């Protein structure tokens, strides 16, 4: 209420936009999660997080700020979140999940865009976003068409700082990574005056390998039937560990995982053992972009993995330690390119991920969802559709932005082909 | 004695299906309306022992059980065309193509990109606007099928007002639009493999000009239901009895 | 004798200019032939000392000095509304935002982009379709205006179908339809620099809640001719008389 | 005959490259020869799109059977150079026809660059004599949909994908120069030639000539009136990616020969009150001729074109060196002047387009790009707001393949015309 008013002031977040765009969540998240039964009791500490998005968390970062830290805003998996947090500083990773900021994105951006990118750029310039607006630089990638050329733009409003991914993954390009991770490093050592070493950098190391591990945690329960949690929830989940303090979060992820654990071992789940199990693969999703899992999930399936970087590709894979800041910073850098996004060529241990993920959890079909206007991964899709049904993996391939209201369009699409796989 | 309710984007149908096997249809314009449309054509059915509804308003009827238009499209064209595996689907606002089995199951489907959705109700609009008052044959003769985008209708649109702003003729805007429209659903009808022989169905297989061109590009035989209007309705209907 | 003819896409207009500086207009649908529109409303009119035609149809016609739409627009608003730089005209296919200086010159413009074509043309199909008696004041009472799809015609065509197949009230659907319309052009009228004050013409300057709903979203103040179908053929006349 | 005998031989869908070339000639009639005052050395190039899958076809099917290869690339990155050092041939086919798009749209997304739609569905639907004679693609690493079509397209054919780095610090023209090493290696590879000082200088002096014909041609357009029309220039810069490289320079300084004697005595093709207009942007691939025709159709003159089927191509040289170390690394740094929207920032091309604007006496900038190509349509809002602060007329333009929104294209560009006036 006034508390957060206020602190939504001193950040000149445009307070009239900020509350129409915020008016509508209650009654989604009502709908969509709330009035959902059989969800697990610690869901209830995300469930708080999304009442108070713009409250605790951005409060909690404003005191960081005053305290002389940082605060960094990311769009990609592959930013360091070790070196950053390594300084005491935050890392917030702002990727655009509503149609709402779309129109004022469109106003220096073409309309033929990916909606993560018009949306992220339209939170900014509208001070729509009290997370955007507390941030003090933002860590861009050249990754994708739209988001390289977008960052030039975006510099006008807030500072960025563009680290060169390479587009291959030869010994040439890992060599190449290594020393943008490096001049990062000592980028971020130049904007909070902390230098790494030994102790610290381990330190953050050890902190997000920790995130990484629960979710992992809570992905490995996935492959439990009956399925103990809904897709939806876990979505959620992983979209919001983007934002959260990575130790609470840990915590509470790691709470929800010995819940889920009960449910495992007294065969207790949120279907029958004869819905269809669900692999999206793709995009991210961010919050609040709910669509495909609603319903997935309202049609009766279960949704049991994301091959996605809001899912599996965030969190798979942790930095393995070394003693000293130089070795360390390899390790990191070696981490992130383990992360196979359509960005690279050839990009083919995707495709083993989503096959391996096909056994691991039993999956009966798998949704390639994709946003409109994402090249990258619309491209991509031919191949893996086609390997998929080579391997006779009943495939569906999706696509749509950040509207709400083509269910019916999806809806149909999504419930004939779970009629098709049951 | 067993209905089937399809509420579609533009027209409403219902086949019901009597204890001899006999079967009969209606329909009626959906008007946005699918509630209404749905309760008008149960009007006066008589006694139903199960119902199916299928199609955009199946989301809204509050009885009978749901099953999307691509499982009862597939049932119904069975029941007429039990040798053919391949079906296309034009309606007003979606396209499918669906690949059957020996029993009338889907075996594989794929509908329209949300770039080509509308094709049916646009060539529905703009024949209203400028092509009541030609033959038939004479667009599948037409000498100057003038080619029209096929990214959208929208870009159609805009194609259609520069071309008979600078006096284009109407049956070679029509025969353009009938050309252009059949090379993408070829094109899309083999999406599922090559078919040797395909149904086309929907209110779309109603126009023959629409047949001939599809026909011609995908090189096949293409066959048109009797009444390509209620073959989703009566695969609704089959599955009402079949359950 | 002074006359200048708009032969647009939707509807053409004639504007004549007598020599004590009076002027009449008339106003018919184009109906997809400019020609023959522009035939009929030049017929009857006495003769013309000097023509000028512009819109979509003015190639074709034939006749008199050719000059855009974008031209002519600027000079008719000017005669209104010498004091305001910037005019925002909807039309049935296209969106012009203009910047003019103090003698009603064109200093910069910019059109609508592919994707946006048609904007107008579909407010009238989904209008009469939907069927919309309620006043406006009804309009800019909805609580519930439902946001749909800002991309192009054809998206939201899809949500349309997919609002109203829900159940979706027509009033939400409408409201929403113009106030996701309103916001689309308020950004776009800001494409050559903020305005302080907004001329909004073309015919959809006539819908009443789209005049509410874009003045709320600009912020600034918004004046409408007074008989906005008509501005860009005014235009037309006085360059006509000019020259 | 002959030729029907060579497309057969290449393995060409006859029936279909039949239905693509109808309707060619009367549009060259209607854009080209029915239009007065070309310059008399458009002969060579008339000629040249008369038979454009027949003569050149033969030369490139020729070489084949001497033991050279012939790569076909799709960017002005792909150094020439090495591939012509070897005796081998370099030709340039990006897609620039609707026809095609359809095919390409069985295995690509139909929001994807009509460039890339047309130029897959050449090869799927073997309608391209040019793309059935190669023997190797070199693609490249610069926007999401190349990139991504190139693990799509070596189904097909050969796919080489060269990486070009995303930026031009000392760490990227390193990376850079490594890459052209690599793909010397190949090329020696494929040919089974070694290179040396001599076949490289060559080579290098070939491409060279070029170019160098190009910026002549290029240089005599700032004469007012224009001595050529806009159209013909685009044709020649089209040709110039699948040309012979030594009679094509050979045709276009005799061409340049031509333009001076008109410069000489003030001729020219538009009187000097006509507006002078720079087209920016994306590649027009031939017979993609819609904009430039429909410019000077509304009595403006394109005279330059700040793209890579324009000054991009031909305004860098390869400086010499003495060896064959030298002389890679001159040419990668030749390629990396480049200023495409792939690389960011790219300030060197808004400095190229206002050098343009001035050198050109331009009274009025278009930019064009393809539809759904997003380095250069994110990138134009940079460059519009920078003409606006310079006071530059700007016109953004995108369009596709298709040719019917020649009316909405026209009143944009008529608009814009009536405004610089
Ligand atoms: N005489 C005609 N009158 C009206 N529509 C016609 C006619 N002939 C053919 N059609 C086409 O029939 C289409 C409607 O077919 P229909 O199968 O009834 O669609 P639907 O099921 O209501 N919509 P959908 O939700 O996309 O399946 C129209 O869009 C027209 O293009
Ligand atoms: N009562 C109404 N009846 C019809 N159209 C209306 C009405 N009220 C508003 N309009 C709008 O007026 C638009 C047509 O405006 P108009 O300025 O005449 O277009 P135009 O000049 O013919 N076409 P353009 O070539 O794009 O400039 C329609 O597309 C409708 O959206
Ligand atoms: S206007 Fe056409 S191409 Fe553009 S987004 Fe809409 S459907 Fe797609
Ligand atoms: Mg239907
Ligand atoms: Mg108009
Ligand atoms: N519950
Ligand atoms: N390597
Ligand atoms: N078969
Ligand atoms: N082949
Ligand atoms: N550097």
């Amino acid at each position: 209420g006034m508390d957060n008013r206020e602190l939504w002031k001193v950040l000149n977040v445009d307070l009239e936009k900020h509350d129409e765009f915020l008016a509508p969540v209650p009654a989604v998240y009502r709908e969509l999660f709330l009035n959902r039964p059989n969800r697990p009791r610690a869901m209830a500490y995300f469930d708080a997080v999304v009442g108070d998005i713009h409250g605790i968390r951005v409060h909690e970062l404003y005191n960081l700020k005053q305290e002389g830290k940082k605060v960094f805003a990311t769009f990609c998996v592959y930013v360091p979140e070790e070196i950053i947090n390594a300084t005491g500083s935050a890392c917030i990773g702002l990727c655009g999940g509503a149609q709402y900021t779309v129109p004022a994105g469109e106003t220096v951006l073409p309309r033929n865009l990916c909606p993560l990118i018009k949306s992220a750029m339209g939170f900014k310039i509208e001070r729509i976003c009290p997370y955007f607006q507390v941030a003090d630089y933002v860590v861009g990638e050249t990754t994708c068409d739209g988001k390289k050329k977008a960052w030039e733009i975006l510099n006008e409003y807030i500072p960025v700082y563009v680290m060169e991914l390479p587009q291959k993954k030869e010994e040439r390009d890992r060599k190449f990574w290594e020393e943008e991770i490096k001049d990062f490093a000592q980028f971020v050592e130049e904007k909070t005056g902390v230098k790494l070493n030994a102790e610290n950098l381990r330190a953050g190391i050890e902190k997000i390998n920790k995130k990484r591990k629960a979710l992992k945690r809570l992905s490995d329960l996935r492959k439990h039937n009956p399925a103990p949690i809904h897709g939806l929830d876990v979505l959620l989940i992983n979209q919001l560990a983007f934002f959260d303090d990575p130790e609470r979060f840990a915590t509470k992820v790691n709470e929800l995982c010995d819940e889920l654990e009960e449910r495992v071992a007294k065969g207790e789940g949120v279907v029958s053992k004869d819905a269809p199990r669900i692999l999206i693969t793709g995009t991210p999703q961010p919050i609040p972009h709910w669509k495909i899992h609603a319903l997935i999930e309202g049609a009766g399936g279960v949704v049991v993995g994301e091959e996605t970087c809001i899912g599996e590709r965030y969190f798979k894979d942790l930095v393995e330690p070394a003693a000293d800041v130089e070795g360390m910073l390899k390790n990191i850098a070696a981490r992130s390119l383990k992360v196979n996004c359509a960005c690279f060529t050839p990009n083919t241990g995707r495709l083993e991920d989503i096959l391996s993920m096909v056994q691991k959890l039993q999956v009966d079909g798998v949704i390639h969802y994709s946003l409109q206007f994402c090249q990258p991964y619309g491209v991509e899709s031919y191949l893996v559709g086609r390997e998929l049904e080579r391997r006779n993996i009943p495939f569906l391939k999706l696509e749509s932005d950040f509207s709400e209201e083509d269910q019916g369009q999806l809806k149909t699409r999504i419930e004939a082909f779970l009629e098709m796989i049951k | 004695m067993f209905a089937g309710l399809d509420l579609g984007s533009t027209n409403s149908k219902l086949v019901i299906i009597k204890e001899d096997g006999s079967y009969t249809f209606k329909v009626v314009p959906t008007r946005y309306e699918p509630v209404k449309a749905g309760e008008l054509l149960l009007k006066n059915t008589g006694e139903i022992r199960n119902l199916v509804v299928t199609g955009y308003g199946r989301v809204a009827f509050n009885r009978g059980k749901v099953v999307t238009e691509i499982t009862c499209q597939a049932r119904g064209c069975h029941e007429l065309f039990p040798e053919v595996d391949y079906i296309l689907d034009l309606g007003g606002q979606d396209a499918k193509i669906i690949k059957k089995d020996g029993q009338g199951r889907v075996v594989n489907f794929l509908m329209n990109d949300k770039c080509a959705a509308g094709t049916g109700r646009f060539l529905e609009i703009i024949l209203t606007a400028i092509g009541d008052d030609y033959r038939d044959e004479d667009l599948i003769n037409e000498e100057n099928a003038v080619p029209i985008n096929s990214m959208c209708t929208v870009f159609a649109e805009s194609e259609v007002i520069s071309l008979l702003a600078r006096g284009t003729s109407k049956r070679a805007v029509i025969a353009g639009l009938f050309k252009t429209t059949a090379k993408r659903l070829a094109k899309f009808a083999e999406s599922l493999g090559k078919p040797r022989k395909l149904i086309f169905t929907g209110g779309g297989a109603k126009y023959p000009a629409l047949r001939l061109f599809l026909q011609k590009e995908m090189g096949v035989e293409v066959v048109v239901p009797p009444e390509p209007s209620v073959t989703a309705a009566l695969g609704a209907a089959l599955i009402a009895r079949e359950t």
